[PDB]
């Protein structure tokens, strides 16, 4: 005789993305993967303005939340997703911001063909023995057949060959943001 | 009325004229007067056009500046238009006053551009001040009893002083109910001299209640930010607690013994909403309407302080087992909804879990016994989430465990998995299910090639078993965690257990879109020791595909289904299946 | 006056204010709280230095003045003397300079901020725990006895004051310092008052009382399904019934009626 | 419409609850499916404009899924004559059925409740009437055997092809609100445990099962084959009502004899 | 020197008359008040000429938010 009142629920924690491009295939549209760029950008560029360094960012610390809400993470085969300047052993210090845009870079690369880099050879002493004494990177041929140009611009841009001429994150976000606006088809 | 206490402490002979010291309010909803009288210290004619003629000017921070260096002196207000809000429901305001060698005065003003003080005669009042107000026609409703009384406990109930009333109630009499405060702040005094039956007495006229407390905590700290605290907790839970919507009044916050604001979410979390306290303090920075605290993040700091001395209390009630069975019985859910959300404090909020455990008939353990009593090879705790205690209790999967010695953890609640989904690891320890794929158990080398030898004994009919049944389970393997019984179904590592399901699929006000992503596939699991396998072995060989055979897979993988915990979706064919078989049994041909 | 420029800065690790839409907290927590402590330990490592620094300087000092003293004897010493002057004359004023920026960074934490371990220093504390033995209950027939003499007469005082009128609100004050007070031989007494009362035949107070008695008596029955004493169960039931819905009040009508039909018959 | 709904539903669900003033022009715009359109949601309204002049009532049903209601042994006889029933699927749905209950000026009654009576002749009623003595012992003794797990089990009309079904009292939450209750977190069921799902017991005098159970328990009153066929009649109904076992091991280790008996391996 | 007077750049609608705006205006509106990619469903738009004076501007968003049925978020 005293009825009820329905009562929410808290949350509760979505997909990884290492799981979404490697064990199933969950193939979305052009401007899904635009928006997932775009957000992933935004928080990489909010927790740039406060001198925190994310020092790794994994695809499974990225978290596709409910509906689509990019979320990213620190919980923690992984040779392949540091700086080619990670690979020394000098002033125990090579990190700065530049390496954390090279592996939004990555990310964004495996985001726009879903593939794993470097699928050629598979061994990791030989890949290790090669990259810290070599300039070999992904070919960029593997792209998708209605990939923008601009994209692949921003790419070639993002990790070419030293700390230097790196760009900062704020650029990467408003171009970004000007491709989102002007993308019906291509 | 504390200015003329402290001034008295030099000479008795300020005191000649009046002794007692009292607060009164007389209405009177005839004149519609809200008189006040009371016997403080007195003003001067020069006083008097300084202090209530000048606006933004106190008298108060004079007096305190004034006074040598260090003193027993605590008063509230340094702001000065203080006053004035009188006239929210006010039309004529007077002010009757007298010193102790001056004579008596009158001041009357009307909220314009001036006032008008003059010498007067009428009732020799001894060295207070009377202060009447000439209420508004609109708000006539301060005359009453109820809304004087409500206003004078929410507000100032901590005053030190007899606040009094002379009510007419029923030859008509003059009351002189005094029951406005009668209850003596607590925290101020020492703690090494109350003794117990004090704090109940002064818990139950707090908050309302029929019974006393459990606990109490009253520590304090100093230095810039320094306060007093009187934390409880109580015997029983409201039937209300997780209500919410009301605002919640359990912890207050004073200065100078004076109520400025009530809430609890930020100054205790969500989970800890069932202990009452005060968190008197001394300064602050206040804002204009002392309504609000500027600079909002002192207010965090107290949280951290008031958590960590909670968690302190909880650990020492833990010292005598008679107790916490009590605390335990009411206050459980709290803890784990805390350890779901809380990152910082998380390791110590897992040593105050007990459970049932498969050694103990109906005494709770905890971890660090589990630990304690663990066999040289094992390692990792073995645990398993159900709907009920006794139907955990006899399982298939716990048969196998059970039967080498080793020990398993029981939860019935659906906050548990929870729990569970959050803390992964204690001690250096990891936890592990026994519902999923086949978690491996230390063993010796000729099971292990008993067991390599029947992976092919029964390679045929594991194979012969997918076709029959479409897209439903991924595949099918020989396990080892079953003595007495046929088959059983486990989840998958990446996605829902049974019970996780059950408990989603229940709820409320959640979406139905994200169902499909999540949830995860199961696994049939067949035991190659009971006859009835061994029977199907023998048709399956003997004949490739034969309608009993079929009729047989669909049952068994039904019934297995219903015992592993999940829910069947068309249990009308079940039923029409029972039938048939019921009426081959009994007689009637159709 | 009223100057509040101290507390105007304070830093907080775990602000639950201070989000982002593509930040889950919980790991950025953790990285406040990490970077405080570098920053913080690097502070500490450039003051011990400096401390340290002077401490040995002041040795030295010390030793020097000895050198001085005993040279004030002797000869001979002057280009290690002068060597001695020129290098402490320079590790003195960048000393000097050091502890200027000392000062300087003092300020500057009062710049990046306070925290929680620098405001406040623990004073006193003690605990309790109230091992009170729970389980006072006197026999069943002498506190029957007893509270019906006394109890029941003071109350039945009590209850003939509150019984003439019908407000709410007042008999929810009343029932509250009731179940302060009345126990179970209060209600009988009210239950045989309601007996003589129909005996009396008096319509308009039969019907206010009855009011009344039938809701304690629903009270009186809630209690014994919960077995819980109507001390401890009378807000929710009071709150249900100032809000009660327009069914629940046609069944509590049909109740009033089935009670008064009853008891005209008894 | 369409994808207004797909996406808001369950906010207008909320209104019939918590307010109270807007009840009556807020009923319209649910919508649910019937036992008519395969795929199309009609409406109250427009269902109102088809029932015939002798219904009086709206049938409804509050279950799990779909297809799970689209066969249950409830509607199996209000479906016969020609009437129609609505689908309620979701937990809201009886969240916001309790308080909704009256519309253009009619009640609803569902079809998982005691005592529903359908408006027909007396010849029927007269029939059940007689055959209302024939199964009079048999009550009795199922009363007896069950041993105070139900507290009625009479006749009523409900069945055609199904020997047994369960249902639960007039005043008490329903089977589908009993596991919602029972599943989700923060319960304080240190009060709700005690106090709700009042049952009875329902059969039909059409089946071969019962008579035959019939015609063996006239000659025979403290056979054994009598108590395990009431134990596994009740337990197989209760499972087929949306319920849950008390503990799954016992039927299923039924089962496994069962079938081992009918492969023959004996002992 | 740059000149980014994009500071504002979003006119306010609600003041103008119901009748002189098209849905391409509303739906850009809508586009630069919540950063969605997506336009709206339906639109609401009337004042209170009483002894009280307000006008409201009121949408409704295509696709529900994943968070709306939270316990203490800032909404
Ligand atoms: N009843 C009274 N008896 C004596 N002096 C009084 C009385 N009421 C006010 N005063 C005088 O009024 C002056 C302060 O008035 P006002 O209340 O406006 O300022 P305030 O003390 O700073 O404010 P408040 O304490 O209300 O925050 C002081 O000089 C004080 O002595």
């Amino acid at each position: 005789t005293k009825p009820q009142l329905a009562i929410v629920t808290q949350w509760c924690e979505g997909s990884s993305l290492y799981h979404h491009l490697h064990i199933i295939e969950t193939k979305f549209e052009m401007i899904k993967l635009i928006d997932i760029a775009r957000q992933t950008a935004q928080g990489m560029d909010y927790l740039h303005a406060k001198s925190i360094i994310h020092r790794d960012l994994k695809s499974n610390n990225i978290f596709l939340h409910e509906d689509l809400t990019v979320k990213i993470g620190d919980f923690g085969g992984s040779i392949l997703w540091m700086a080619p300047e990670v690979i020394r052993m000098q002033d125990k210090n090579p990190y700065s911001f530049q390496s954390d845009v090279y592996a939004f870079g990555i990310v964004l690369y495996e985001l726009m063909t879903g593939q794993l880099p470097y699928s050629n050879i598979n061994n990791r002493d030989q890949i290790i023995f090669m990259v810290g004494r070599g300039y070999l990177s992904p070919d960029l041929s593997k792209v998708r057949s209605n990939c923008p140009k601009a994209m692949k611009r921003l790419m070639a841009e993002c990790l070419k060959k030293k700390r230097d001429e790196r760009p900062l994150f704020p650029q990467i976000l408003a171009s970004i943001e000007l491709l989102a606006r002007s993308l019906p088809k291509i | 009325l504390d200015k003329i206490r402290y001034e008295s402490l030099t000479d008795p002979s300020k005191l000649d004229s009046g002794k007692e010291l009292k607060i009164d309010i007389i209405p009177n909803p005839q004149e519609r007067t809200l008189t006040l009288v009371d016997t403080g210290i007195g003003m001067t004619k020069a006083d008097l056009i300084n202090n209530l003629g000048t606006i933004a000017k106190s008298g108060t921070k004079a007096f305190m500046e004034a006074l040598q260096a260090g003193a027993d002196i605590s008063m509230i207000g340094q702001f000065g238009v203080g006053f004035y809000s009188a006239y929210l429901v006010a039309e004529k305001v007077v002010v009757i006053t007298k010193h102790n060698d001056d004579e008596q005065y009158a001041w009357e003003s009307s909220a314009g551009g001036s006032f008008t003080v003059r010498a007067d005669h009428g009732e020799p009042i001894g060295r207070g001040t009377k202060v009447i107000l000439h209420l508004k026609e609109d708000q006539t409703e301060y005359l009453e009893e109820r809304r004087v009384k409500e206003v004078v406990k929410k507000h100032s109930q901590f005053i030190g002083y007899p606040i009094t009333l002379y009510l007419e109630k029923e030859k008509e009499k003059y009351i002189d109910q005094e029951e406005l405060n009668k209850t003596k702040p607590i925290w101020t005094r020492n703690p090494d001299d109350i003794t117990q039956e004090e704090y109940g007495e002064f818990y139950k006229s707090l908050t309302n209640d029929w019974e006393d407390h459990l606990a109490v905590k009253h520590f304090s700290v100093e230095g810039q930010l320094e306060f007093r605290a009187l934390l409880f907790i109580p015997r029983r839970a409201p039937f209300d607690l997780f209500e919410n919507k009301k605002k919640k009044n359990n912890i207050k916050l004073y200065v100078r013994r004076v109520f400025i604001m009530d809430s609890c979410d930020e100054l205790i979390p969500e989970y800890l909403n069932f202990i009452r306290g005060v968190v008197d303090s001394e300064d602050l920075p206040l804002n204009i309407s002392r309504e609000m605290l500027q600079q909002s993040k002192i207010l965090k700091v107290i949280r951290k302080n008031i958590v960590k001395k909670c968690l302190e209390l909880f650990s020492e009630l833990a010292e005598d087992k008679e107790n916490y069975k009590k605390f335990y019985e009411a206050f459980s859910k709290n803890l784990k909804l805390g350890i779901h959300e809380d990152s910082t404090n998380r390791r110590r909020l897992s040593e105050l879990l007990r459970y049932h455990t498969s050694q103990s008939g109906d005494e709770m353990t905890s971890l660090s016994e589990y630990v304690s009593r663990m066999k040289e090879t094992q390692k990792s705790i073995y645990y398993i989430t159900g709907e009920s205690k006794e139907q955990v209790a006899n399982s298939a999967f716990v048969e196998r465990v059970r039967k080498r010695g080793f020990e398993v953890v029981y939860m019935t609640e659906p906050i548990d998995e929870y729990c569970v989904q959050q803390l992964k690891e204690f001690d250096g320890k990891s936890l592990v299910s026994v519902t999923k794929e086949g978690l491996e158990l230390p063993e010796d080398e000729e099971e292990k090639k008993k067991m390599e030898e029947s992976k092919a004994k029964f390679e045929n009919l594991c194979k012969l078993m997918k076709e029959i049944l479409d897209k439903k389970v991924e595949k099918v393997t020989i396990s080892n965690r079953l003595v007495s019984s046929p088959c059983c179904i486990v989840t998958s590592t990446y996605g829902w257990t049974a019970n996780m399901e059950r408990i989603m699929k229940a709820q409320a006000l959640r979406d139905n879109s994200t169902m499909g992503y999540m949830m995860a596939k199961k696994h049939l699991e067949i035991n190659p020791d009971h006859p009835i396998v061994e029977t199907l072995r023998q048709k399956a060989e003997a004949d490739k595909n034969d309608k009993a055979v079929k009729d047989l897979v669909v049952l068994l993988f039904e019934t297995a289904l219903l015992s592993s915990g999940f829910s069947l979706e068309d249990p009308q064919t079940h039923s029409n299946r029972i039938y048939r078989m019921i009426k081959l049994g009994l007689g009637i041909d159709e | 006056m009223v100057d509040y420029s101290v507390w105007d800065h304070i830093e907080v690790s775990d602000d639950e204010d201070e989000t982002h839409p593509n930040i889950d907290t919980a790991s950025l927590f953790r990285w406040r709280h990490q970077a405080r402590v570098e920053r913080m330990e690097q502070f500490q490592k450039e003051k011990e230095e400096l401390d340290r620094g002077c401490r040995e300087c002041k040795r030295k000092v010390a030793e020097c003045q000895r050198k001085l003293k005993e040279l004030e004897v002797a000869e001979g010493g002057k280009a290690e003397l002068e060597r001695l002057q020129a290098e402490a004359q320079q590790l003195r004023k960048e000393e000097r300079s050091w502890e200027q920026k000392l000062e300087e960074m003092r300020k500057k934490e009062k710049s990046m901020p306070w925290n929680v371990d620098t405001l406040s220093k623990d004073g006193f504390s003690k605990s309790m725990v109230n091992t009170k033995p729970e389980k006072t209950e006197e026999d069943s027939e002498e506190v029957r006895e007893q509270k019906h003499k006394t109890f029941v007469e003071k109350y039945e005082k009590q209850i003939k004051h509150f019984g003439m009128l019908r407000r709410w609100d007042d008999s929810q004050k009343y029932l509250s310092d009731n179940v302060h007070l009345v126990c179970e031989e209060t209600a009988n007494y009210l239950v045989i008052w309601c007996i003589d009362l129909e005996v009396e035949e008096k319509c308009a107070l039969m019907e206010q009382v009855a009011h009344q008695t039938i809701v304690m008596q629903f009270i009186l029955e809630l209690a014994k399904s919960l077995k819980v004493d109507p001390r401890a169960c009378f807000r929710q039931f009071f709150t249900k019934i100032k809000t009660a819905d327009r069914q629940y009040m046609e069944g509590f009508n049909d109740e009033l009626e089935a009670f008064k039909e009853r008891v005209r018959g008894r």
